[PDB]
């Protein structure tokens, strides 16, 4: 058993040490690795370290800031993360030459700089006009400009799950997350049902509730 | 560092077909190489070792083999726990290194999206920005051509992309485009259209809006 810990928001240039308590084998006699996996791109190894702490070895992308060690009476494997850039945003997992489940570290400080967490604006997404012909129509919440991941998005307090979409978020050029729900619904019901997206963002204690209709 | 070029970046398949993915090394490796599984949202799973050692518990279904340069992972009888993504790593010297990936899904029967476009809400526009949304709905396969159109105008640079999941249900993708102004670019045009092609329709679909008249 691996379990990966120390991961979470930080800011550029500043530093962030993760731990991999290890259990269930002899720690001391396996070298460890550190991989880690940026959002929507594949695995990257990072760091290994031999199994009596003698022979470590890096990436280039991270030579001279991250720092492998072990201590194999705690049966704890460190990662030292130093002048960290945005590009170094992943989830990080060692693994015994078993995976753990990984630690997510996101570099940016995004949001402002004295309160990097930022709740959501919620629009609404409706047509301009109910279309005739076409018996299915489409509503929304644009969920945007958070820090940091994640938000959820429930319609009409749960009681409307059929048919809803809410997209994976994307990174703006602002820093701030963005997203959308969308939920296909009967253009007979257009303008006479409620349809109520409600938005957690629960690292700014964020509850939103907001009706979509045209004006 | 030695470059594992993996083929293909995806790949559609049906329960029990027999499947082939492929790593291609800048250099002799050996048998230095292996093979994972990832689905989403969880860590990593080793299927091969050693080429073509399997990993205890992995079904006898998954196979590799391979020289010292092209290394292949054969999936035979494809079953449904098998739709994930796959890595290729060599270990022979440092810095190890994976493949680009194969996100293997599940091929299913030609479905058409329902294509939709929302305008920007007022609310939105008081704060200086405006979101044009248009929306994909349920369509197969995953491969689309999303254009805006602003007065005609085509539109670049100005727009993201996000894509869901395969649904676990009908096989189908979802996707949707926004394209992003300010509020004094948006209010000094008039038309905002989105054009799709797909496989499934049999000419491209055009949703559009008319400011003033929405």
């Amino acid at each position: 058993q691996l379990v990966e810990s120390g991961g979470g928001v930080v800011q550029p240039g500043r530093s962030l040490r993760l731990s991999c308590a290890a259990s269930g084998f002899t720690f001391s006699s396996y070298g460890m690795h550190w991989v880690r996996q940026a959002p929507g791109k594949e695995l990257e190894w990072v760091a290994v370290i031999s199994y009596d702490g003698s022979i470590k070895y890096y990436a280039d992308s991270v030579k001279g800031r991250f720092t492998i060690s072990r201590d194999n009476s705690k049966n704890t494997l460190y990662l030292q993360m130093n002048s960290l850039r945005a590009e170094d945003t992943a989830v990080y997992y060692c693994a015994r030459t078993s995976w753990g489940q990984g630690t997510t570290v996101t570099v940016g400080g995004g949001g402002s700089s004295s309160a990097s967490t930022k709740g959501p604006s919620v629009f609404p997404l409706a047509p301009c006009s109910r279309s005739t012909s076409e018996s299915t129509a489409a509503l929304g919440c644009l969920v945007k400009d958070y820090f940091p991941e994640p938000v959820t998005v429930s319609w009409n307090s749960g009681a409307l799950t059929s048919g809803v979409h809410t997209f994976p978020a994307v990174l703006q050029s602002s820093g701030l997350y963005s997203l959308s729900s969308v939920v296909t619904v009967p253009s007979s019901s257009l303008g006479t049902k409620t349809y109520t997206c409600n938005v957690d963002h629960k690292p700014s204690n964020t509850k939103v509730d907001k009706r979509v209709h045209h004006h | 560092e030695i470059v594992l070029t993996q083929s293909p970046s995806s790949l559609s398949a049906s329960v029990g077909d027999r499947v082939t993915i492929t790593c291609r090394a800048s250099q002799g490796i050996g048998d230095d190489l292996g093979w994972y599984q990832q689905k989403p949202g969880k860590a990593p799973i080793l299927l091969i070792y050693g080429t073509s050692t399997l990993q205890s518990g992995v079904p006898s279904r998954f196979s590799g083999s391979g020289s010292g340069t092209d290394f292949t992972l054969t999936i035979n009888s494809l079953q449904p726990e098998d739709f994930a993504t796959y890595y290729c790593l060599q270990d022979s010297n440092y810095p190890l290194t994976f493949g680009g990936g194969t996100r293997l899904e599940i091929k299913r029967t030609v479905a058409a999206p329902s294509v939709f476009i929302f305008p920007p809400s007022d609310e939105q526009l008081k704060s200086g920005t405006a979101s044009v949304v248009c929306l994909l709905n349920n369509f197969y396969p995953r491969e689309a051509k999303v254009q805006w159109k602003v007065d005609n105008a085509l539109q670049s640079g100005n727009s993201q992309e996000s894509v869901t999941e395969q649904d676990s249900k009908d096989s189908t993708y979802s996707l949707s485009s926004t394209l992003t102004l300010s509020k004094a670019d948006y209010e000094k045009h008039k038309v905002y259209a989105c054009e799709v092609t797909h496989q499934g329709l049999s000419s491209p679909v055009t949703k559009s809006f008319n400011r003033g008249e929405c």
